[PDB]
């Protein structure tokens, strides 16, 4: 009937027809695991619980992220969230609505072998596409060029196109991403003392991020004033109903992507990344790249992270060329939104991977098609 | 990953 | 109805009917080919773009030049560029309008005969003429006795004509030109720091020449006042933002005009060349043609290069004959304005190339008129 | 007392007194700084490692090459460079021997000036020189005529030379070389499932690409038989102790040095551009040029090469040309065997640019002596 | 490079 | 060209 888009990121899952402006069904993507005795009988405790029940009650589970920095990992949970949002989520029978995808750039042709075998012989989808994440947030955009900068939750890759012809040498991916900055919280928050250790707390930690992290616009200036006892002190409540106080961490925390050297990473921040990708562009791009920034993804939901990009890379580029940064509303969907524009277009439907031409080349023809 | 970082 | 001149040169094509003043259409020479991948789809990409929108976007294309040096080399590459003059730019139907196109002298009769049989047959032009370009140009200076330099782009040709009766035994033919100043910039900007290699970064170079570039009324004093830390030193901005200082450049680059030994060419430079052409002429001759000194092509448009020959010339020639170049200020397009006057003479009008002559001689009727 | 040549490298300095066969001292031109906390007190910690000794240790090190394609950068790492080799490897004192230096072809005037200023003013050598390395390559190989292809690691140029006059106009520079085919080897390593980001990772990859990467003669074929799941496939063994599987990716990466394209680079490859040099010089030159092909730099030391080379050459050049490839097994340190023969000839001993004839120009009398 | 490539 | 020269 109408093809469908299951965007697997790295935490959340969002899936949805295509055609529509916002995803259908969005939920984490976790598999977790009853971890404690089974003393009660007849309240049927399932053996696995998977997506927003699996977070409803993570007090007696284990979560497990199948997905790790946009890669999988565990292909039996990958399978089982795919089967929960097929049978659940969208209510429909995958054997009769092409499914397209999204990756990160330079990620595998193994894992994305597998997972389209796997989408092909598990479930009967008649076809199948794989695209860069990048590519569909400029899609969403509405524009034809520019530098995307798709931090998710695994992974921050950096696609530049021009004029529709996206050069795949310039694009740069970087490892720090949600995840990352979530384990960087849970460590710094031990200052203050605070320290959440379990995969539930880690849970409560990116809720915490989520909620009161901010970027600084200078981090020198805001900790200076952070550390002059001002106030600059927001307070988060935990579900047993403790108030936990957050002095100059909630700041910190999404400084990681300006500055990798919190956690020991060699690579340079995300300003620095892209001001290197728009440069190694031809020289006659650039003008329009500087000026066709587009951000998506959610860890860009960070108030201030538009403003204090500009700047970093308003200092790096030359002072006599436009900056502007693209920073939509509905950042965090701009992927999906993005896929369901492309699987609607006329000119998309003859580059799907019908199953006559998966059947005569195996797990390997996906190389017909990439971005 | 394989080699290199763990995935 | 009306002829009309398709002057094609080295480089910038120049288009329009007979009896005009100035070129309707006047666009590089250039056919561009993208080079990344095609990762957007529906947004219109063709295959190859040519003329001014090859330019446009010359950072995603491979911009390859069909005429060289005055030689059609690529056929399809310049049946794509006549495809797009005619029914692009000057927007008529080439089955109606006699169609006249310049030559440089001395040129191999491969080429001219190619040229006409692909303008007579894919095309149904019913009448076409070639003429050289240094006879339009005279005839665009409004007189009928002297020397013309035509320095185009590719070529840079010497026809002495005297009382409208060309010797076709003094046309000194040399390859020094536009393309090879501009290499020669291109080489010699690596001394200061810049290095332009790809051929959009040929573009921006040729550009700097166009701009900045001029020839000094003595070299050595120029290069010795530049060298004492002077203020000959102009600034350039690139298409990026970034700046860069040009020093003793500027005037190094067109002087390999008067000095083809700086890329290692035996032939002695244009005043030379003009001497010598003059003096290969009879002796009562060159009374006029010293005198009547004709200078055409957008490249004879360097700053003080008339001063400059006419010092050179003065210095060769006899002390007590007085020596004047021409030089208009519509020396770019001379060659076009001269073939729109000879397409609309009378008298012209029946050394035309008529279908019924090419249908009976084949490809080898050209040879009937050559000047 | 005795001259030494110090060939300063992109990746590799290579410095020894001049008469010997072989380089005394070569160590990577790495300037390494520690990335972690300087936790224990009293263990001698240098606050900047270089050399050998930074490799040693790079695990908590970020590693920086003051030479990027075969032209400095960092002025300080190498006045660090330059004094670790004269007083550590060589182990001389500098103010007595004169040193001979050497820098690939079309090089800025301000990288090669400031390189003599930092010589004669840092240091006291009481006389200088520094020489094009296809010049000394061509010195090494013993004869006086022939075509120079020193593909270093950060350069890769060609120097064409006839009956020792060579032609400062066939000159073709290329910036291809041995740090870009390990970057396009770890883009590519990726493809399997190996994530080599930091500087470390980068040396390890170079390592790789040393022990296993070699060029095939025909490209398609191989590709073919590599995907018909045949046995080329060979095993690395990482410093983790664990070993890495290498499909196709170990002839794909230097391949780049025939196809350019795979990085995004327009130019053409090394063979296209050694036969471009050869037909830019005089016709009746090449009858020495075709035959006498020289190969230098230690990347020209991939298994199948010269073969690869010499059939690529044949193809293009006329049929009834001798073409021969002369491949020393010395190619790693021609350039430095050519210096220290050219330093101890008896006529390049009035050639040197003495103390007294530099404070008189300041460091611009460097360009006295240019290849 | 100063303009150009990055060196 | 064909011979002497490229075009
Ligand atoms: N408003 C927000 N504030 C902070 N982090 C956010 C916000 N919205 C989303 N995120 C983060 O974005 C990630 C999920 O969205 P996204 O970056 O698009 O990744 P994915 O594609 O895996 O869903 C998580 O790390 C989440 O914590
Ligand atoms: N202002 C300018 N200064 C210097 N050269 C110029 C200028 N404008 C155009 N040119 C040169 O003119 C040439 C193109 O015009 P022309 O000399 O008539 O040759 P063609 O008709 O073969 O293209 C190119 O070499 C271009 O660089
Ligand atoms: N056995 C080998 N196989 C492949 N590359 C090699 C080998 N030995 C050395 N190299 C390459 O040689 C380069 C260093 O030596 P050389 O080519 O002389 O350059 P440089 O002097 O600029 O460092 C590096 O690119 C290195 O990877
Ligand atoms: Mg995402
Ligand atoms: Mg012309
Ligand atoms: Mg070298």
């Amino acid at each position: 009937t109408t093809a469908l888009v299951c965007d697997n990121g790295s935490g959340l899952v969002k899936a949805g027809f295509a055609g529509d402006d916002a995803p259908r069904a969005v939920f984490p993507s976790i598999v977790g695991r009853p971890r404690h005795q089974g003393v009660m009988v007849g309240m049927g405790q399932k053996d696995s619980y998977v997506g927003d029940e699996a977070q409803s009650k993570r007090g007696i589970l284990t979560l497990k992220y199948p997905i790790e920095h946009g890669i999988i990992t565990n292909w039996d949970d990958m399978e089982k969230i795919w089967h929960h949002t097929f049978y659940n989520e969208l209510r429909v029978a995958p054997e009769e609505h092409p499914t397209l995808l999204t990756e990160a750039p330079l990620n595998p042709k193994a894992n994305r072998e597998k997972m389209t075998q796997i989408m092909f012989e598990t479930f009967n989808v008649p076809a199948m596409y794989v695209a860069i994440q990048a590519v569909l947030s400029l899609y969403a955009s509405g524009r034809t060029t520019g530098i995307v900068l798709d931090s998710g939750d695994g992974v921050t890759h950096n696609v530049p196109i021009y004029e529709g012809y996206a050069l795949p040498h310039a694009i740069m991916r970087l490892d720090l991403a949600g995840r990352d900055l979530t384990d960087y919280l849970m460590k710094i928050l031990t200052e203050r003392g605070y320290s959440f250790v379990t995969t539930a707390e880690r849970e409560i930690v990116r809720d915490i991020k989520e909620k009161l992290c901010y970027v600084a616009l200078d981090f020198e200036n805001e900790m200076a004033t952070a550390a002059s006892s001002s106030s600059l002190e927001k307070s988060y409540e935990l579900p047993d109903g403790q108030v936990i106080t957050i002095g100059n961490e909630h700041f910190r925390c999404p400084e990681t992507l300006f500055q990798p050297s919190f956690i020991g990473m060699e690579s340079a921040g995300i300003h620095e990344t892209t001001y290197n990708s728009i440069m190694k562009c031809d020289i006659d791009i650039r003008k329009d790249l500087y000026a066709n920034n587009v951000m998506s993804g959610g860890t860009t939901m960070y108030p201030g992270i538009a403003d204090r990009m500009q700047k970093e890379i308003t200092a790096l580029a030359p002072s006599t060329m436009k900056i502007k940064i693209i920073a939509p509303p509905e950042r965090k969907y701009s992927v999906w939104i993005g896929g369901s524009i492309l699987a609607s277009l006329s000119t998309f439907q003859q580059m799907w991977i019908t199953k006559q031409e998966y059947d005569e080349a195996g797990p390997s023809i996906v190389h017909r098609k990439c971005f | 990953w394989x080699a290199x970082c763990p995935a």
